[PDB]
DNA sequence: ATCAATATCCACCTGCAGATTCTACCAAAAGTGTATTTGGAAACTGCTCCATCAAAAGGCATGTTCAGCTGAATTCAGCTGAACATGCCTTTTGATGGAGCAGTTTCCAAATACACTTTTGGTAGAATCTGCAGGTGGATATTGAT
DNA sequence: ATCAATATCCACCTGCAGATTCTACCAAAAGTGTATTTGGAAACTGCTCCATCAAAAGGCATGTTCAGCTGAATTCAGCTGAACATGCCTTTTGATGGAGCAGTTTCCAAATACACTTTTGGTAGAATCTGCAGGTGGATATTGAT
């Protein structure tokens, strides 16, 4: 049993192109870029935590890793996109 | 009491200081264009560290840049400092 | 029962996330909005990529997304090329491009 | 006649005194300045530890210093002893900085 | 006979290969190079075929950006050939 | 002699794709000895990977670390 | 009570064993550490120093110096390959640069 | 306030190597950074061993492996001489 | 430049193999409900450093003059590298067969974790020790005019 | 070839800022005993790899011909280095006052822990239908007379 992205990144796919499809090969890439990501974002997350003494990674070290590691609007859309989905949970 | 505010400074970094820094990486001759050029760099260089500094500041609460969170956004673009911790 | 990914309106998976999250030697605890921000950003990436890279797969009047594909939508856009700067992408290929200089008369 | 060095004879001399010494080559007070107007750009009225403007100066000297060596070989490559901006380019372009 | 002058057909072929993604090395020859080498490092190794093409993928790649800045470091120099000592400067550049 | 496998057709076909118009007759030799650089760079960690994990198999995964160590991730392998 | 030994002096170390277990322990590298590792880590970061101090000690006399100084360690550093090629992204404060004049600049 | 650091494990060495050398504070500090450097890296590439191979412990054999991949050539074998020799001793003892 | 001849590339097509998408089963992972603990925030202080200014001497920035040597522009021959025809050898493609390695499960000794207690090495700050900066003076090597 | 001018190299010296040693407290490492986790050996399986053989096309090696690029030689206007007067702004040391960083205590929102249920994501085979040969026709670009 190995696990993958792939149901997700097929299901965002179909949200933003509901006609189009992926090779095997492209998925592959997809896959290699989500754990790219999320080691840089969580690295990031847990280096900050370390700095500051803190046990806990909140989504406020999650936050200022991906001010640091994304580029500058990048940035700002994807911390819009996880205070709203944070909020958004919380309300839930 | 308060600082006057602080205008232009990229100017401080004059053409001798500027040719100087040539002079220790190897450098015996330097068009007149070099000292803007080299300006416009140095000033994308301190504004990238500097930007990721004030992130860690901001995000330990301080209002205070120390040392460390230099060290950390030096180490952040791949140049580890050494002499600081 | 309602899952994590939806309370958060999320198609990334939240439970996965916070696992991996634990899971990683990162840090001792992890906190409840964490894997929701996490899967949240990842996601928002994800989508980004794809649009671009499905606009340049009509383009070239085909169904499936390739490497290819991939590679166009990366190196087109300055702040992903930026993300991805030190990144191969296996079966990518590069942009056309040939110096002014190389070109004849 | 007084005496004048030929041109090339002071800068060789100034290489090897600035490659021997490892003294800050930037006036210490002006690049304070500068980092302080470039911080105030980001966040207002922010303090900074005496050890970490001068952490910042070293990072930036040494930067400097390295790209002008760049800077050199691709003057000297094209067969010219004078750096140019198009030099200073090229290396950055080289370098991943663009 | 028809002939092409030179650097019309160099030129069609730069279009050509950049507007395809195949590998552009032979496999069998690539193969034997990657195991001769690895047999100095620890022998009586066997390999997965994706590792091989990992390899040959990350090679090609690295081949194809070093050309990229040989290229520019000959154009500087107001040539349109590289020349070893283009490969030397970008190396030297890029820090290898 | 297996660098010589790497002939010069496929030497030019790489400098192709990198936009490469003309091409002194040096290069092919100077290509081989950077390229065997690269691959005995990665190779060694590679395989230091798979001696760690008590294999004798060399992985993709062994090689994309090796990668990764160097500074030149790859993507589609793992 | 048995008499206390610390494992420094059981390994023969210099560098101590017990803060870099710790270390280990509070950095989040993984859930257990073994007895051997922070021996084996102190080792090692005792053998890279005292490289390191032999050869920038080394560049101190030779500038009729007691006392090493950074720019004895950047030369060190730099003037050998292997130390050169593990530091090659590391900024040595106060360091400075080699002496080094590119051929076609002196005079002809 | 107490601030820990590696000065006084990096003067024994010294001593031991240079009787009669000394070292002024900013190269203390450069030796401390480099000592801090070198553990992370070493650690952090042990941590990913272990993490790839599904083990929950770092041992010896993780840090012998980084301590490979971190360094060039012969360096590492001579690092790797110490270190084994450090825990057999430590072991015995 | 126009005009003919010639070569290559791109868009289209059909047939169909193969890759992808769809479907259904199930072990494992996520979710739930409840109980319990705890990291870290909030509030409160006490010092540590930082911001800003002040004085004064001198080191250094700036602007200017003038001339040497460099970069820029140009020309051009020879030698290199491109283009192309020819023939052959390696690589590719396909098929078969095993040995060998990657995984899997389990059970017990061995290894590591953790609470509590004892001991001591490491640190902060004080007291002491000192090398080397920062001066002088003289020897020597380099530079440039003549 | 000299000879002046100027820089650089060495050797000397001492006082004090900086480095080292000394001192005593205490936080942290070591010792002890107990609890919990794990690594690995012993078999066992079933995919992947490797070895081997065979034919054929397709890419490569080789030789020939020549276009055109690179490197050499030349010339010159003007840019940039060297030197200097002038004057200011940096540097160094200290004062003032408070902002903010750090230590401490208290307690709650939020985290962990655990038993059990619900849901999901991976997988293999079936069903679907895209992308790729391998052909055409037309667009586009190149090349040679003129
Ligand atoms: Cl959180
Ligand atoms: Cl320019
Ligand atoms: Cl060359
Ligand atoms: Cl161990
Ligand atoms: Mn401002
Ligand atoms: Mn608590
Ligand atoms: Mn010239
Ligand atoms: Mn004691
Ligand atoms: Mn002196
Ligand atoms: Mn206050
Ligand atoms: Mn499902
Ligand atoms: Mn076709």
């Amino acid at each position: 049993r190995k696990e993958s992205y792939s149901i997700y990144v097929y299901k965002v796919l179909k949200q933003v192109h509901p006609d189009t499809g992926i090779s095997s090969k492209a998925m592959g890439i997809m896959n290699s870029f989500v754990n790219d990501i999320f080691e840089r974002i969580a690295g990031e997350a847990s280096r900050l935590a370390h700095y500051n003494k803190r046990s806990t990674i909140t989504s406020r070290e999650i936050q200022t890793a991906v001010r640091l590691m994304l580029p500058g609007e990048m940035a700002k859309h994807a911390v819009s996109e996880g205070t709203k989905a944070v909020t958004k949970y919380t309300s839930a | 009491r308060h600082r006057k505010v602080l205008r232009d400074n990229i100017q401080g970094i004059t053409k001798p200081a500027i040719r100087r820094l040539a002079r220790r990486g190897g450098v015996k001759r330097i068009s007149g264009l070099i000292y803007e050029e080299t300006r416009g760099v140095l000033k994308v260089f301190l504004e990238n560290v500097i930007r990721d500094a004030v992130t860690y500041t901001e995000h330990a609460k301080r209002k205070t840049v120390t040392a460390m969170d230099v060290v950390y956004a030096l180490k952040r673009q791949g140049r580890t400092l050494y002499g600081f911790g | 029962a309602k899952t994590r990914s939806s309370r958060a309106g999320l198609q990334f998976p939240v439970g996965r996330v916070h696992r991996l999250l634990r899971k990683g030697n990162y840090s001792e605890r992890v906190g409840a909005g964490a894997p929701v921000y996490l899967a949240a950003v990842l996601e928002y990436l994800t989508a980004e990529i794809l649009e671009m890279a499905g606009n340049a797969a009509r383009d070239n009047k085909k169904t499936r997304i390739i490497p290819r594909h991939l590679q166009m939508a990366i190196r087109n856009d300055e702040e992903l090329n930026k993300l991805l700067g030190r990144v191969t992408i296996a079966q990518g290929g590069v942009l056309p491009n040939i110096q002014a200089v190389l070109l004849p008369k | 006649k007084p005496h004048r060095y030929r041109p090339g004879t002071v800068a060789l001399r100034e290489i090897r005194r600035y490659q021997k010494s490892t003294e800050l080559l930037i006036r210490k007070l002006p690049f304070q300045r500068l980092v302080r107007e470039i911080a105030q750009d980001f966040k207002t009225d922010l303090r900074f530890q005496s050890s970490a403007v001068m952490a910042l100066q070293e990072a930036c000297e040494a930067y400097l210093v390295g790209l002008f060596e760049d800077t050199n070989l691709c003057a000297i490559h094209a067969k010219r002893v004078t750096i140019m901006p198009k030099d200073i380019q090229l290396a950055r372009r080289i370098r991943g900085e663009r």
